């Protein structure tokens, strides 16, 4: 009620500190009473005294032992004070539930995907666990998934809340109540399990629930069982987007779902194998902790094509070697390995196919190895979800309003996420087009240092055949230096057709220098002009505006949890609703109008840009391989100058 | 919408 | 059913709870607009009375309600409190509160960050400014008067506020000492007093402490305090009482602990020793205060790094400065001449056109700057910060002791973990440009054989002219003689180019992978991301910071209840705990691999200046014979 | 360690 405590002989805990009130159970904030520590503690209500306490406390025991990050502690047993009865003392994860979680705006439409890899990887393991020892959890839902900030930073999940007549005189009602008891025994098959797990992840994937009737999937409770039962195989979603219509399956992530293609592509067939009615078809325990764990152990390299202006992790094995980085690179980009030119860190990247992945260069997002193709590619962007702010209601409602403002929050935080991904599209963009831009400058530079070495291999051949000319028709014969001989008169003539048509050589091959120069045809001077920019701070604008709506959204809460407001606090919570909306809009059409817009002629800008380089090295190549084919046809022709 | 009135100086 | 805790205008009201301010004449609450709900900060005159008759503060108020500019706070209307007449003055709610409370959080204890400082500096000039050009100065700007709001694009913008506009031969000898004396030698001190107290800010804005201290505290020694600013000398910017009734330590630059870029205090230092300065000549006018900053704000700042010191550098130059003063601003700080400063940006060198812009400069930030590097011998210096220790933790249950002693230790853990982000950027900082480094010399060497084979094609060409079965059987004018001296020369440039090979592949043996120069040292010593130990300290810090949170709130209770005397008892424990955790983390781990990585870097870089000397004399090498067979090319 | 003073949380208070 209000400043009682319960006690046993070692906690105390205040019944107002309620963290958990479950159906059997309920949870409080305790401390240690000689050190002052806290604990959760787990008090059994009065009808969890339904089955002996010898095999209550047989269960109690068993969980008592399991050590396990991943795993909340079960510290000791002991009894309450006044009364007598049995309470847990339990790991105190002060951060909540993955339900708290995926209950902020940020992750409303999903979680961002390094932390989503975390929740994977700790649930993963935490079934392992009871696996091992022998324990069914079937209930595992974002509500009983802790979170507890490990002493790195990085989040650690921690799974909890799981367990360890004479028929002839029977009238033929309730003898069906003695033929369904063993026979409506649809026994388990143990891959009921992880049916919740993969709903989970999907709900951690994409913010929301993976099967869902319109009015929600408890107003419309029969729907519901149509779509679970109905699923076709590998299909992962379920949606009535209707008042009443047919329901939309569909086996990919939502496009509101921000994690990576790559990611997606190893986690599709995972959920799509784990959501599965019958035994048969669907994966055991050893395939999905074998499967799974298989996504755990890829490290990723983040790559980013020029080309296409759109980022990429590759989900790769440390003991991958360079061939099956080119292949996983393919898959998304379509770009074949033979095409394949990396640039990292402005200079050029060779892959010796015996490389492993471990000794591949270090990446971030923003560090990444760029992949250019030689041939024409078309421009794609950041393929993203097009959402707008939701209508709002203007009737007074405490419910309704918080329920607004959530959404709303949601909204204007997606559209916060998605402009400071077009910002680093269009910063690594500049980055990639710069060095490659430096790049056909080093292929121009030994062009030249090639051509200067053909070009004088040529001339002492000529005037080395040209003076014994002076020899032969000046001092000898002394007749007209103009008919021709036999053997050398034609490799005489062969050689001025190479000095010459070389001339032209030189005559294109400065036209590309002049074009590739600084203040030439193919400048980046769209690229400083045409984008959003760092100190156009549209990120940090928007940011801005969201923390006014994010204020609002968190006080229409308190509102709805007092109830019914005073008649001042009633006028500024209307007061509130309009500057809410009128913060949320602005926000959204600056979205629109600054990031999106300047994007796109960004993005269109590139395209031009792309097309006019493919063509100079195109040029460009056709005249370095003519100075290979002038190279190994003065090959031939040298050594017959040899007296 | 609307209905927001001026804020008032007795609370009852 | 009761009032008497909510006072009014006929447009305002507020709770006198929702108190923003104190003050001997009046205060300042929070309150709202009634027709329109928005906030305001409403200033209530409870005692207006002073030795200025109203007429003359109210003609004073009207005056700033016209004031309307970026760094002040508006003055909106002038009211009437609805039951007491009293004056209050509506005017615009920085609900960030005030520079004194930034300072106060113990990430600022020793120092604003540097971008935060320039807007501090930006804004309060701007203010200070705007105000001469409508006639009034007050000389008492301070971070208590300095308001901070959160702009359109999330940057603060301060703003100042709380200034003002505008018998005897029948008495005893001591009335007549300040009745017709004393009272009268009032000198009216101006123009120059008003800078004195936005020099201290700005120190203290930048240092965290303040510039004068008698060792007990400015207010409780009220003595010693006077002896100080009066005897300062020309140039000093800090004196302080280092022991217990010691001499005074001046000192005219900041100290370690500030964490401001070695280039802005270049330019900071003289415009504070200017301004501290208490003789009417000597120090600095507004005319030339004004002039001097504007010059520090309108620079934009470059970022370098220089490999052979292990240090970085923010290099403050207008956008109209020519690259020759860029060279200059490199040389103050790195202490390497400009015809010795290699630069480096993004994997490829960068060429100084001597008269390019730094408008044209390439964009750099702290992370992606332009490295320089000299083909000369340097010492690493590293990272200069100040090693600052946890202050001794006193047993005792003292509510004020306590708090003061956890926003003391926070204070410490903070600047450790700020310290511990810069020692690991130094390293990743450092390992980006080894590694482009080494990929610039594979550039200089592939440039050399690239002649190197672009002249043996033309001795072997040139040999095959003067040697071959054309020029050299009795014989006596068949050309045995002076040109014999020159195939002699061109025999022993053939042959010497021979060991130039052998030479030149020695040092591609160690730029290759394997080689006794790869930079394997650089992926072993000192710490990295993936270490995450910036993210560990700063957990640690987290505990800490939220318990001096909540000691601060015991303290204001002045005494505790029977089980929170006993939680904030074992907290202090906790306190004790984390913090000695985290900073034996960050000496034992951040610095102890550090100074690893920096010692194998000097060691690693000595290898690499003797490398590229000779891969020079290689090059020179091949630029002679260039030169002598370019003479004997040209023949008759 | 050196902190003290640190007394067991109590229930009953009389
Ligand atoms: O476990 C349950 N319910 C969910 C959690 C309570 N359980 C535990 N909690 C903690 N620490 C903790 C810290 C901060 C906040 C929270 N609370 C939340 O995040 N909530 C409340 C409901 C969903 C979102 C918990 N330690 C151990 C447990 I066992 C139950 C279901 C049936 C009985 S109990
Ligand atoms: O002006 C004064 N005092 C300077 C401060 C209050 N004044 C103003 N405040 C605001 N908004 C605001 C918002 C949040 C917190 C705060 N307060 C602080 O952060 N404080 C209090 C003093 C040092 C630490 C202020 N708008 C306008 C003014 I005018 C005076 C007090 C008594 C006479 S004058």
């Amino acid at each position: 009620l209000d400043g009682i405590c319960q006690s046993t002989s070692n906690h105390l805990w205040l019944l107002s500190d309620i963290l958990g009130q479950g159906a059997t159970a309920n949870v409080f904030r305790g401390r240690h009473k000689k050190t002052g520590d806290l604990y959760a503690v787990k008090v059994f209500n009065n009808i969890s005294f339904l089955r002996p306490v010898d095999v209550q406390m047989r269960e109690f025991e068993v969980l008592k032992k399991l050590n396990h990050k991943n795993i909340v502690k079960l510290f000791a047993i002991e009894e309450e004070t006044t009364t007598r009865h049995k309470v847990l003392i339990m790991e105190f994860c002060p951060c909540g539930s993955l339900y708290t979680v995926l209950e902020e705006p940020s992750n409303a439409y999903g979680l961002p995907e390094s932390e989503f890899l975390i929740v994977l990887r700790d649930v993963v393991g935490g079934m392992n666990h009871l696996r091992e020892n022998g324990i069914v959890h079937r209930d595992i839902k974002p509500g009983n998934i802790m979170r507890v900030i490990g002493e790195d930073g990085q989040s650690v999940y921690k799974l909890t809340d799981f367990g360890a007549g004479t028929e002839e005189y029977l009238h033929p009602d309730m003898y069906e109540r003695a033929v369904l008891r063993k026979d409506h025994q649809k026994k388990y098959g143990a891959t009921v399990d992880l049916w919740s797990v993969g709903v989970t992840f999907y709900h951690a994937a994409t913010g929301s629930l993976p099967f869902r009737p319109f009015e929600g999937p408890r107003r419309n409770k029969e729907v519901m069982y149509k779509i679970i039962t109905g699923k076709p195989s590998g299909a992962i979603s379920g949606v009535q987007k209707a008042e009443n219509g047919p329901i939309d399956w569909s086996g990919d992530m939502p496009l509101s779902c921000s994690l990576s293609q790559g990611l997606q592509a190893l986690l599709t067939p995972v959920l799509a194998n784990i959501l599965e009615a019958d035994q048969e078809k669907c994966w055991g325990f050893d395939q999905f902790f074998a499967e799974t764990s298989d996504v755990l152990h890829r490290m990723v390299i983040h790559v980013f094509s020029l080309q296409h202006m759109t980022a990429h992790k590759i989900y790769i094995h440390s003991y991958n070697t360079a061939a099956v980085f080119h292949e996983l690179v393919y898959k998304q980009t379509k770009i074949v390995s033979s095409n394949q030119e990396l640039i990292y860190e402005g200079r050029r990247l060779v892959l010796e196919l015996g490389r492993l992945a471990q000794h591949f260069p270090k990446t971030t997002e923003e560090n990444p190895i760029f992949v250019t193709s030689r041939e024409q590619l078309n421009t794609v962007g950041l393929r993203y979800e097009k959402i707008s702010l939701p209508k709002i209601h203007p009737r007074y409602d405490l419910d309704g309003d918080a329920s607004m403002a959530k959404a709303v929050t949601g909204v204007v935080c997606y559209a916060c996420r998605t402009a400071s991904t077009l910002l680093l599209y269009q910063e690594l963009m500049r980055k990639g087009v710069r060095w490659l831009v430096e790049l056909v400058k080093d292929d121009y530079n030994e062009t030249v240092h090639k051509k200067t070495e053909v070009v004088i291999t040529l001339d002492f051949c000529i005037r080395n055949i040209e003076k014994t000319v002076k020899v032969y028709e000046k001092l000898m014969k002394v007749n007209l230096e103009a008919a021709e001989l036999g053997e050398i008169s034609d490799i005489h003539t062969k050689l001025l057709r190479l000095s010459s048509s070389q001339g032209t050589i030189e005559s294109s091959l400065q036209d590309i220098s002049s074009r590739l120069s600084p203040g030439g045809l193919l400048a980046d001077t769209w690229a400083h002009q045409e984008g959003t920019h760092p100190r156009d701070r549209n990120v940090e604008k928007l940011q801005v505006l969201l923390n006014c709506i994010t204020e609002i959204y968190y006080q229409f809460k308190k509102d709805k949890a007092e109830r019914r407001l005073a008649y001042n606090e009633e006028q500024i919570h209307k007061f509130d609703k309009q500057k809410l909306y009128y913060h949320a809009t602005k926000a959204m059409s600056h979205f629109s109008e600054e990031c999106v817009r300047k994007y796109e002629a960004f993005k269109d800008k590139s395209e031009e840009w792309m097309r006019k380089m493919l063509h100079l090295r195109k040029q460009l190549l056709s005249l370095t391989n003519q100075c290979f084919d002038i190279e190994e046809e003065v090959s031939k022709y040298q050594d017959y100058t040899n007296e | 919408m609307e209905k927001p009135l001026p804020l008032r100086t007795d609370f009852s």
